[PDB]
């Protein structure tokens, strides 16, 4: 049965989205008398349904009918009750998981960021400590000579002392980009690994808050009506 | 890149007092030097050039003053720091070393670009390396707006001048609502000019009797009174930098307007023209260096071929391929958020091998494709593990513009990185969201492949375009125009306004719902609609607006929504829905169009639009959506701004100390005590590095306010868990004790402000419609800026507590006994109408918008009755996905303790005359903006690519349209608003009549 009575346009796009051509369900009018929704080119066509059908005279193609599958397989309002409070509560604690799950994926994602960011930086670090040993290399050997043959140990010892201590910052500085490198490719990984997690619980999340809503619509349909 | 932290080095917060910088010579020595951590560069050079004597081949170092340093920053730049009296604790710095270098290349230019740089969060020398022609096209081809802007400020100087960095801040019209003018004696108002007598600086106080409308020049003639004078000088507002340059009637400048609505005094001062006019900096505006380098057919109607686009493999996925069966590349063809032609799929595959080598054909035929056109796509899970229930699931999406900038139409292979899926987002495909490529290449990449036509396919002219080719109804057409623009539109109305279209012309504000009936997948129709666009009469600036949201992709419909916007839309109204109109930017398909042009004009025009354009841009300069796009215009405005670019710095600099300080608070010092907190607090605000940035600088929240010293002793950590931090500052103006003395301010590190920003901003829309209709229901939008990533500052509202102080210093009574205390007397009656009046505003506002509950401790009071919300945090149907109940709720239920404000303590609160009032206001209140019910969807409309989890699709605005009930007759509104409170409040609302709603 296409009849789906005081239902809302957003439930009907809800019900007619990603369905093929053809697909359709009769509604009571939004508040003016009853809409025929029709599914065509992906999109939700509104046809009015005017009572004194659409053509100029009122003598009073639609393939597909969304029909009034049962979610609820209760026969009493207390077995109901109590399967609406199981899926609720297991809603909950799975949204709440979800919500977790979110934030240590955002903050995952923001320091992969921030550790590429300080990579490229040790990058230009590096470069710059280099050229400066290409630097000392370039003055050095004019000097390092001169001293030799004038004979002055303690100068030539001074150069290398201070070469040495730039070789060992070098060393330092590329040991500790090696050591972030390291930090991010573990991080890279646990970020697939919560991305992973997330694809798994959101088809869940979605299908457990579908059945919940429909042990509710049951329960107010079964309830005391009129408001 | 972006600065990983806010952080002295990278992954050390703070420098300690004294630190070890590694010093590299030109003649390649490495010195070790002790250093200050507050040590200016100038002082340190000295102190490395005496220690560098001790050290070999000191004879090849030049004299000290021949160089500079040069280091890595935060953001991996080579900066060269020019400027020598910035202190080692704010370089910025990677590590702590330094290389001596001498200086080399356009000196003026790179202290430009480093200036530029520190205000947008990234350095310049990042554009130049892309390789996208679009981007450098846009650097050079956005100068022409810049020069405009510029040359417009220099025109008429210094006048001209002072009103860029000192606009008129005055309201859309000059006409005064009945309340209002009958609130002046006759016509009349009372206004106090004070003036400086020099040289003593001496307050002299001049009360003057004129009209409301008196012009700035006519209010400075009576003053003398009280020939050659009334030229020469200026007024201004006691307290802040605000200023009447303009020739408007006085009551038409919202602190005049203001005044005479709160009964209150106007102050202003009168002082000299040319002690403003000296004051002006003369603004230069440079042409950039990138402005002269040497850079780096058929038409798509004779294409006789169906669309197609090849999906050929994926780089990978992250899934777990025990909980997924399949994966599939879902695509579709969109002109807005409405498709083309029906979606198409690729085939499944497994999880472990992304591989499609499928060509998918579309139900459109190429001539027919839209200028707009877009190929929106998405790779999809599918889980079927319960009987024949398939559950499927977006895990990357991506957009492509099928034709680009130049109007050229996609060809060859083209690989596209795809996004993350946003937060609450469970639709297969993401029309809304942003075109091109993820910049993040470590992301799935997706091989695409498009049709080759022996040639390059470009749209055709608009020449060829308009190729022409080819009583009750009248009462329909006026019907169709008023209604709301998420009302539902038939097939036979589509069909009935298309056949109108030319009579359209007549009724214009009809253009939204005529190009909702326009086929988009026709070139025939599409043609026509383009020949009536051209000649189409302009519409209402709030009208056009709608025209720019996500809906109307069209260049021909964004462009006369551009025009009705340059024509017809005041500054006042720019500055009012500026959050809307930067957020439309995301919208736009390229970054050279007819939006951007108008936004940077008018922000390169007036100061006031620039400042808060320069924020909302730099608030998201850390989404790599609209990273690219906000830099380059951020790099624009920064440009040719003048000496706002200075100011701004300040600003940008005093922020970061507050962010790392709370980082500090948040991270290291999380495990600590209140105590030692504020011990840390107190200490390093007193360091003259702090000091210096966050004193003498102008307000985020109102650059018209100036933050002098801070006071100190005033400052704390709040209690709250995110650790806020209230600050207070003296207003340096000289004539500050008339305005406000202390300028307080609370910084907060940790919490989205973007939906509090706009639901303030909401709330001061509804008030001003409220009041233009003669309802005087004051409202209290405090001042909210979002900074950043879940970082802002709030406006401390002065003499105010929560309901909770009061109550903890209870039973029903002691709301109103408290207010009765703090108004004794023949005041009291002031306060009582002045809650009964806020309460109504609230009830109303809080009701249409859906906001989070109301309690105790986010409902605040002023000592003179005021009642105001705070914390909005939450708005429109956020309960729904929770529980699944089908309703609207009434966060703020009065409650017996405003009750019995309201009836002054009767017995029976609700049978009173005072409560009959207070329903009739809550009634003409709702009504007001249920006939305004438009703007607000339009607003809440351009906020949908904000990535506000709330507000993600249309059908979450839909919570709007049930509030205000806009299915329903004005009546049955009403009805059905009074029910709401009814059901809320356990009975006690009433009307009169219930059959025609007549008295
Ligand atoms: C507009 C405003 N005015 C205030 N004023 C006072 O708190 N006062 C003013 C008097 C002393 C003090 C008090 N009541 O104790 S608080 C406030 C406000 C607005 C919005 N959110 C907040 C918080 C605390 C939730 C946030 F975001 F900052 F963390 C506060």
């Amino acid at each position: 049965e296409w009849y789906w009575g005081d239902i809302s346009r957003e439930e009907v796009n809800e019900k007619l989205r990603d369905t093929a051509d053809g697909t359709f369900l009769v509604r009571d009018a939004s508040t003016k008398d009853y809409t025929l929704t029709l599914r065509k080119g992906g999109n939700n066509k509104l046809i009015k349904i005017f009572h004194r059908g659409f053509s100029d005279p009122l003598t009073f193609k639609l393939l597909y009918p969304v029909s009034k599958d049962q979610v609820v397989k209760e026969d009493n309002i207390e077995a109901v009750g109590k399967k609406l409070h199981e899926y609720n509560t297991q809603f909950q604690e799975k949204s709440r998981e979800y919500d977790r799950l979110y934030e240590e994926y955002t903050r995952t994602s923001q320091e992969i960021q921030m550790k590429r960011t300080a990579i490229e930086a040790f990058n230009e670090t590096i470069k710059i400590f280099e050229e400066q040993c290409q630097t000392q290399e370039r003055y050095s050997k004019e000097y390092i000579e001169k001293f030799k043959r004038e004979g002055n140990e303690k100068e030539i010892q001074r150069i290398m002392h201070n070469y040495d201590k730039l070789k060992s910052r070098i060393s330092e500085i590329i040991d500790s980009r090696r050591r972030l490198e390291e930090d991010l490719k573990k991080q890279a990984a646990e970020y697939r690994e919560i991305d992973k997690r997330m694809n798994s619980i959101k088809p869940d999340l979605i299908q457990l808050r579908k059945t919940r809503d429909q042990y509710l619509m049951w329960l107010t349909q079964k309830g005391v009506r009129q408001k | 890149p972006p600065r990983p932290s806010s952080g002295e080095l990278w992954g050390i917060h703070l420098m300690p007092p004294r630190i070890l910088v590694e010093c590299l010579l030109p003649n390649g020595m490495i010195v070790t030097l002790e250093c200050l951590r507050e040590a200016t560069l100038i002082t340190i050079k000295h102190e490395l050039f005496k220690e560098a004597r001790k050290y070999p081949l000191h004879q090849l170092l030049q004299d000290e003053s021949s160089y500079i340093f040069v280091s890595v920053t935060q953001e991996a730049e080579r900066e060269e720091f020019f400027d020598e009296t910035r202190r080692l604790c704010d370089l910025r710095l990677f590590q702590p070393f330094l290389k001596v270098i001498e200086p080399v290349g356009n000196r003026e230019e790179k202290i430009l670009n480093r200036e530029i740089g520190f205000a947008i969060g990234m350095p310049v020398c990042e554009f130049d390396m892309v390789k996208d022609p679009e981007v450098q096209d846009f650097r050079r081809n956005i100068l022409n707006v810049c020069k405009e802007a510029v040359d417009l400020r220099d025109l008429n100087s210094p006048h001209s001048r002072a009103m860029y960095v000192y606009p008129p801040n005055v309201e859309s019209s000059p006409e005064l609502p009945k309340h209002i003018y009958n609130k002046l004696d006759k016509g009349q108002i009372i206004v106090v000019i004070w003036v400086i007598v020099s040289p003593n600086n001496d307050k002299q106080k001049y009360t003057l009797k004129i009209n409301h409308d008196c012009v700035p020049e006519q209010v400075i003639a009576e003053a003398i009174r009280k020939l050659e004078y009334q030229g020469k000088y200026i007024l201004k507002v006691c307290g802040c930098d605000e200023y009447f340059l303009e020739k408007y009637p006085l009551s038409q400048y919202k602190y005049i307007r203001s005044c005479i609505m709160l009964g209150r005094m106007p102050n202003l001062m009168l002082m000299a023209k040319e002690s403003l006019y000296s004051q002006l900096p003369m603004d230069c505006f440079t042409m950039p260096s990138y402005s002269r380098r040497i850079s780096t057919t058929k038409s798509l109607w004779v294409i006789n071929s169906a669309l197609r686009i090849k999906i050929l493999c994926a780089t990978y996925v992250n899934v777990n391929i025990r909980d997924i069966d399949k994966i599939y590349v879902r695509t579709g063809i969109y002109h807005g958020g409405e498709p083309l032609c029906d979606n198409v799929n690729t085939q499944r595959v497994p999880c472990s091998n992304p591989r499609w080598n499928e060509w998918l054909n579309y139900d459109i035929y190429i001539p027919d494709l839209p200028r707009a056109a877009r190929l929106c796509l998405s790779i999809c899970s599918v889980k079927g593990r319960k009987g024949a229930k398939e559950e499927h699931c977006p895990l990357a999406w991506g957009n492509i513009n099928l034709f680009d900038y130049t109007d050229t139409l996609v060809s060859g292979k083209m690989a596209l990185n795809l996004w993350p899926v946003p937060h609450g987002l469970e639709d297969l495909l993401n029309p809304i969201g942003v075109t091109g490529s993820n910049p993040n290449k470590e992301t799935p990449c997706l091989e695409l492949e498009f049709d080759w036509f022996s040639s390059v396919v470009k749209f055709p002219d608009m020449s060829v375009i308009e190729e022409h080719a080819n009583e009750n109804d009248k009462e329909q057409l006026k019907a169709i125009s008023t209604r709301d623009p998420l009302s539902e539109i038939t097939e036979q109305e589509k069909d009935f306004l298309w056949s109108h279209r030319h009579y359209c012309v007549t009724i214009p504000e009809i253009l939204p719902k005529l190009l909702l009936s326009v086929k988009w997948n026709s070139r025939d129709e599409v043609a026509q609609m383009y020949c009536l666009v051209k000649d189409w009469p302009p519409i209402k600036p709030e009208q056009a607006m709608e025209l720019l949201d996500c809906n109307y992709p069209d260049p021909m419909v964004r462009g006369f929504a551009v025009r009705c916007l340059e024509k017809y839309l005041t500054d006042d109204k720019l500055s009012q829905y500026l959050i809307q109109l930067v957020q439309v930017l995301k919208y736009e398909q390229y970054l050279d169009n007819l939006l951007v042009r108008f936004l940077l004009k008018k922000a390169l025009t007036n100061q006031r639009i620039g400042h808060f354009f320069f924020w909302h841009l730099k608030s998201e300069m850390h989404n790599k959506t609209v990273s690219q796009r906000f830099g380059l215009l951020l790099e624009s405005y920064c440009r040719a701004c003048g000496m706002y670019l200075k100011h701004l710095n300040r600003q940008v600099e005093a922020m970061e100390k507050l962010i790392n300080l709370t980082d500090i608070l948040k991270q290291e010092k999380k495990d600590e005590t209140q105590k030692v907190q504020m011990k840390f607090l107190v200490e390093q605000m007193r360091r003259p590095d702090f000091m210096d940035a966050l004193q003498g600088f102008l307000s985020p929240l109102n650059p018209a306010h100036q933050l002098g010293n801070l006071r100190l002793e005033e400052c704390r950590i709040m209690s709250s868990a995110k650790r806020p931090l209230w600050l207070n500052w003296e207003n340096p103006d000289i004539m500050s004790e008339l305005l406000f003395q202390n300028n307080e301010i609370i910084f907060k590190n940790g919490d989205d402000l973007r939906q509090d920003m706009l639901t303030l901003q909401i709330i001061r829309i509804m008030e001003n419609i409220w009041q233009n209709q003669g309802l005087d229901l004051r409202m209290l939008p405090y001042g909210c800026l979002s900074i950043g990533d879940c970082v802002g500052l709030i406006e401390v509202v002065r003499n105010s507590h929560t309901i909770m102080q009061i109550q903890c210093k209870f039973n029903s009574h002691t709301l109103h006994q408290w207010l009765k205390d703090k108004n004794k007397g023949e005041i009291y009656d002031a306060a009582i109408d002045l809650f009964t009046r806020s309460c109504a505003g609230y009830c109303v506002a809080t009701f249409i918008l859906g906001i989070g509950d109301r309690h105790n401790s986010n409902i605040m009071v002023k000592d003179d009755g005021q009642l105001f919300h705070i914390d909005f945090g939450h708005f429109l149907d956020h309960k729904k996905k929770k529980f699944g109940y089908k309703r609207e709720r009434v966060p703020f239920v009065l409650t017996q303790d405003f009750l019995i404000v309201i009836s002054k303590g009767a017995q029976e609160c609700t049978k009173t005359r005072e409560f009959e009032r207070f329903q009739e206001m809550c009634y003409k209140a709702y009504l007001a903006i249920r006939q305004h019910a438009n703007l607000f969807i339009n607003l809440f409309s351009m906020m949908l690519g904000s990535g506000m989890p709330e507000l993600q699709s249309f059908d979450d605005i839909a919570y709007i349209r049930k509030t205000l009930a806009l299915d329903k007759t004005e009546q049955e509104a009403l009805e059905y608003f009074m029910k709401q409170m009814n059901d809320a409040h356990h009975g006690g609302w009433t009307t009169k009549m219930d059959w025609i709603f007549h008295t």
